[PDB]
């Protein structure tokens, strides 16, 4: 998953 | 699919050589430096990156047999001892030979050369050394591949690939 | 002198 | 006595840098010396001429340099062939009752002054320089021997870095026709040739390289094998019919050699086996070729 | 010709090896 | 004044000799007869106190400078990192725009030192100098923003705007009528290249080789993955990746440097060094107008 | 005399033997002898290496000399000062000679120079009693005061400075060799840099693992306790890689290893040496005096 | 031409050689005359 949130 | 030496008929005067590694330019310009000049026998040139060779019910005979190392990478050794599993041991019988480049350069070198001297010392097989970036090296390596490629296809009435490996043996 | 003859031959 | 003039010091200075031996270099003169200094500075002049004393008397004073003004007016053209033919970096420049190293300059000079010579601080110029080499020749002192050996291998491993080439060549000559006096080897250059044998083409050197293998000191013939001639083997089973018949003189040369210095017999005729096991190989190898077949009959007369 | 004669020549040898390798089908000072 | 004098002459010492004329060009502050009583071939002291003295003879003030030093930016726009800031959720109008942007910085605190200057492609280039509440605001660390009319975007140039980074966004948005302000994670120094990302606007038949068709499909690969046209010019990557072992997952941190990337990644394949499919995490840089990642399990 | 036996012993070098395991240096704190505040100056800044052959006739006693020698060198080159100090404590065994320092100081130090060697007998044991063997240099400042001092060693004591080299194989040797040192304080992660051999400059690979994870990972590849094998850091690189192409799917493995950072300590392939931790430092140049050897023989 | 190239250089080897012999001469009664002379002198 590429954690796009910060 | 292990290659074998003893499989199909050669051409009339006829020989061929493989070149095994990972570096493809570095390939191909040693290649070039193999055809730069043509002796009375028509020589063949093959090219591969990995082992078994891909599979062609035309490939002719395959004479010899030249591994390129790079003491620059690991993973040109690796390459060549999971190559080395698909071939059989006749072919060890001097028709197999080892190059490696850029030993000169002791500070590039990234694995010791004690290493490889060790594996080719382990299957009893010719060992050279040659720098193909430099074209002088590259070219006497040329004419150095190209006569024991003269002298392990027959071409030549008096020795054969025993007799050479007798020849190139080391001493330990 | 020699040597340096042998050297000139494979410059051919 | 002329130090005192302010305006003749910096030309005494230069005069009495060329002048001073070891007898000249008085306490009464160490200290006026010692109070000019103080009284002008630490001039240059003054420091060199200072250096030289210190040189010459270590013990008095606890207790090759440029001055300025020292162009040559009289430089005429005969006057420099007279100055070039009074000589009979890669050579370092040489610095220095022993007999001072500058003020040799001749033949009878070393003669009278061999016994009382002292050793350079460097003896790179002990190459291109003779004069030096008679005394090398006999001193075998072991502290020289080391320096040597740790000069040249380290000069030799820049060089040959640095290549990768006409200066290189021409000071493998120098060093080859060095190596022809002492008459015998070196063991930088045996070493060098050792390291770079196995990485060697065949081809970068091959005029230079072909003479060092002439002189090898004697050995028994179970460990030059293992490490030297593999690759000698190597070379001459793959690189071309001319190449063979020089690595032949060049073997015929150090068995002249080792002769020589003899006048172990295993080693030889265990040598002269494996020469002659080359010779038939590679008499078969080239279609039975006469050209090596002269150089294998001329090797069998030696 | 010569061209006829050398491709005789090399043919024997391979012939000689070929059969020295199906008659080896069937220390180190034995093999010095 | 005496310091915009110093600050004329150190943007000038900045500027390269050779351009100088170039910017007198662009400047146009100075009329050109003033330009034609100086030479560009004596020396570098005497043509600086010559531009001195002709801008001491005018009024010199720091609207003039400001622009001398937003169009040495524009000449040079590549001495400073840009990042990227989105708006979301249609008039515009320049005077009111600016008349806006000024007033809230305005009443940011009490005063800022803020110029403008319109470019081609709709480019205004704003130069801001910040300053507090009991200091004249200082020359000496200034910030440049970009901003395109009726577009999401807008590029900043972040030296020393850590310091109130809020201030400037807020303030952005408003004079854009834009309510939600956003910093996408996508830092580089090239800015022609962020442009264009941002907005998507970029024989011896003797030799007889073998697999020849792992070389064709990996050059078929990588030629669709990359294409033929010149990529842009980036030239920094990092990924903080934090992904079980599967061999507590183990956090890694990786950054690429590169004069020029996309170009070696490109020939990677070529060379042999990764496999002929690149992995996703750098097929997309210019299509996720990503550059900096985070992975986890 | 020595020459023959030495001969000999070169001789007898050939790489033929197996690479002897070594033993993981312990927390060691700083000798008595040992001034905190000099190596504190010495610690947390960058060394240049250079290998060195045996001094001739060199005193320890004449310091004065040599400096005002140096001094009258430099001039002649030509507000500067050249000191020379001893250094107690850094020496390997009692057979390695006193170790000292050289510093440039503008009447502010600017150039520092080392001599040392720490653990070094092979070379002690195939010399006379006239030289003295230090063959490890430490060179800090710029590079025409290096080559100024290097020209006057060569005209005085009849030796050279060779600039020593770092392959990939020591270099992770060394890697290897420092993960295993225990730090109480992890101060600085650990970092490793790649090089892809390409004539145009090319991407450059940064990895760095949190020194926890390091230290999972090797006490996990950690067979031998208080010694590391050959086999530990060949499975410790083939883990590295092993995660890169789980990762990436790129072949690590195909490309240079340029320089490794740890926490105690950072080395560079051109000879670049950064020290951080006093804990280890003795050992750590015990370790790099055997290049300086292996650089001679 | 290898056998005249090896002729030329063997007879300027041996006219180096003779110079060397000559030169050592000198040497040897210098170094003889001065050890006499050291030897009396003591």
């Amino acid at each position: 998953i590429i954690d796009e949130s910060d | 699919s292990v290659l074998r030496p003893l499989d199909k008929l050669p051409g009339l005067n006829t020989a061929t050589i493989l070149l095994v590694g990972t570096e493809d330019a570095l390939l191909q310009q040693l290649a070039d430096s193999m055809l730069k000049e043509d002796c009375a026998s028509e020589l063949k040139v093959h090219l591969a990156k990995s082992l078994p060779l891909p599979s062609s019910v035309n490939r002719p005979r395959i004479d010899l047999i030249v591994f390129v190392v790079n003491l620059h990478s690991k993973y040109s050794l690796q390459n060549t001892e999971e190559s080395l599993r698909h071939v059989d041991a006749s072919f060890f019988l001097g028709k197999v030979c080892f190059l490696a480049t850029g030993a000169g350069r002791e500070s590039h070198c990234s694995i010791h050369r004690h290493t490889v001297v060790k594996l080719a010392h382990t299957y009893q097989s010719p060992l050279l050394y040659c720098d193909l970036e430099v074209e002088g090296f590259r070219a006497t390596m040329a004419q150095r591949l190209v006569r024991v490629l003269q002298i392990c296809a027959g071409h030549v009435p008096g020795v054969s690939a025993l007799n050479l490996l007798s020849l190139l043996r080391s001493s330990e | 002198g020699v040597l340096a003859h042998l050297e000139r031959l494979e410059t051919q | 006595a002329s130090l005192q003039d302010d305006a003749l010091c910096p030309y005494v200075c230069h005069l009495l840098y060329l002048l001073t031996k070891k007898e000249n270099v008085k306490p009464f003169r160490v200290r006026k010396l010692l109070d000019l200094q103080a009284k002008m500075g630490m001039q240059p002049h003054l420091q060199a001429l200072l250096s030289l004393y210190k040189f010459f008397a270590p013990a008095l004073i606890s207790v090759k340099i440029y001055f300025k003004n020292s162009e040559n007016l009289w430089k005429t053209a005969l006057l420099a062939v007279k100055q070039r033919n009074r000589g009979p970096s890669v050579i370092p420049v040489l610095n220095s009752g022993s007999f001072p190293l500058e003020q040799l300059q001749s033949f009878p000079q070393l003669l009278q002054n061999i016994h009382c010579l002292e050793l350079p601080s460097q003896m790179g110029s002990v190459l291109n320089n003779s004069l030096l080499l008679h005394y090398i020749n006999c001193v075998r002192d072991e502290p020289v021997l080391l320096r040597f050996y740790y000069w040249l291998s380290q000069t030799l491993q820049e060089e040959c870095i640095w290549y990768k080439g006409k200066e290189f060549t021409n000071f493998l000559d120098t060093i080859i026709r060095a190596e022809c006096f002492l008459q015998e080897g070196f063991y930088s250059c045996e070493a060098f040739l050792y390291k770079s044998l196995p990485l060697w083409d065949g081809l970068c050197c091959r005029s230079q390289f072909l003479q060092l293998v002439s002189w090898i000191p004697f050995s028994s013939f179970s460990e030059v094998k293992p490490l030297l001639f593999d690759h000698l083997a190597q070379l001459f089973f793959t690189s071309t019919i001319y190449f063979k018949c020089s690595v032949l003189q060049s073997l015929k040369e150090l068995l002249q050699n080792w002769l020589l210095w003899l006048s172990s017999m295993n080693s030889v005729s265990k040598l002269i086996h494996y020469v002659g096991w080359l010779s038939t190989t590679a008499m078969r190898l080239e279609s039975n070729n006469t050209f090596l077949l002269h150089f294998i009959l001329d090797f069998y007369e030696k | 010709d010569r061209m006829t004669l050398l491709l005789r020549a090399q043919t024997k040898q391979q012939l000689l090896e070929y059969k020295s390798m199906v008659d080896a089908s069937e220390i180190e000072a034995k093999i010095e | 004044d005496e310091t915009v004098a110093e600050f004329i002459k150190r943007t000038i010492l900045k500027i390269p000799m050779n351009e100088l004329t170039t910017i007198l060009k662009a400047w146009d502050f100075l009329s050109e007869n003033q330009l034609q009583t100086v030479n560009f071939r004596q020396r570098k002291e005497s043509v600086v106190q010559h531009l001195i003295h002709l801008c001491e003879e005018k009024r010199a003030s720091i609207s003039d400078a400001a622009l001398l030093d937003i169009i040495y930016m524009q000449f040079h726009q590549h001495q400073k990192v840009w990042e990227v800031f989105q708006m979301s959720k249609d008039l515009f109008d320049m005077k009111q725009f600016k008349n806006s942007f000024k007033k809230i910085l305005q009443r940011a605190l009490k005063n800022v030192t803020v110029s403008f200057r319109e470019t081609e492609e709709n480019a205004v280039w704003i130069r801001i100098a910040w300053g507090t509440q009991y200091t004249k605001p200082n020359q000496y660390k200034p910030t440049y923003v970009v901003y395109y009319s009726q577009t999401p975007y807008a590029f900043t140039s972040s030296s020393m705007l850590r310091r109130n980074t809020p201030l400037l966004g807020q303030a952005l948005t408003i004079a854009s009528k834009h309510h939600q302000i956003v910093k996408m994670d996508l830092r580089s120094r090239y800015l022609d290249s962020l442009k264009a990302i941002v907005f998507k606007q970029y024989m011896d038949s003797r030799i007889i080789h073998e697999n020849i068709v792992e070389k064709e499909r990996v050059q078929r690969i990588t030629q669709e993955t990359f294409g033929d046209y010149p990529q842009p010019q980036l030239e920094f990557a990092q990924y903080k990746l934090e992904t079980k072992f599967k061999s507590e997952p183990l956090r890694c941190l990786i950054k690429f440097s590169s004069p020029h990337l996309l170009e070696a990644l490109k020939s990677l394949a070529p060379a042999g060094i990764a496999d002929a499919p690149l992995s996703p995490l750098l097929t997309c840089i210019p299509n996720k107008r990503m550059n900096y990642f985070k992975i986890r399990d | 005399p020595l020459q023959k036996r030495l001969e000999s012993v070169r001789k007898q070098s050939s790489f033929i033997l197996t690479p002897p395991r070594r033993k993981i240096p312990q927390c060691s704190q700083l000798q008595e002898d040992v001034d905190p505040q000099k190596v504190a100056f010495l610690l947390h800044k960058q060394w240049t290496l250079y290998s060195l052959t045996p001094l001739y006739k060199f005193s320890y006693s004449n310091l004065k000399e040599y400096s005002r020698l140096l001094n009258a060198f430099i001039v002649a080159e030509k507000n500067i000062k050249v000191i020379f100090s001893t250094l107690l404590g850094m020496k390997g065994t009692q057979r390695d000679p006193e170790a000292f320092l050289v510093q440039i100081v503008s009447k502010k130090v600017l150039w520092t120079g080392w001599f040392c060697c720490v653990f070094g007998d092979s070379l002690l044991e195939t010399v006379s009693e006239d030289f003295t063997c230090l063959p490890l240099f430490l060179a800090n400042g710029a590079e025409s005061n290096t080559a100024i001092i290097g020209t006057w060693f060569q005209k005085t004591f009849d030796c050279y400075f060779s600039p020593l080299a770092i392959n990939a194989f020591n270099l992770s040797w060394m890697a290897a060799m420092w993960t295993a040192c225990k730090m109480d304080h992890y101060v600085a992660t650990t970092e490793f840099l790649w090089s892809v051999p390409c004539s145009p400059q090319s991407l450059d690979i940064s990895f760095a693992i949190h020194p926890e994870d390091a230290k999972a990972l090797w006490d996990s590849v950690h067979k031998t306790p208080g010694e590391v094998t050959q086999e530990e850091v060949d499975l410790f690189m083939d883990c590295l890689y092993s995660h890169f192409h789980r990762h990436f799917k790129i072949h690590l493995s195909a490309t240079r290893l340029v320089r490794v950072s740890t926490s105690v300590a950072s080395a560079h392939t051109d000879g670049k040496i950064k020290i951080l931790c006093h804990k280890y430092l003795i050992g750590v140049l015990a370790y790099l005096t055997e290049l300086a050897i292996f650089q001679i023989e | 031409s290898t056998k005249e190239s090896k002729n030329e250089k063997l007879k300027e080897d041996l006219e180096r050689e003779q110079r060397w012999l000559d030169e050592q001469q000198q040497i040897m009664e210098s170094l003889n005359v001065l050890h006499s002379e050291l030897k009396n002198k003591v």
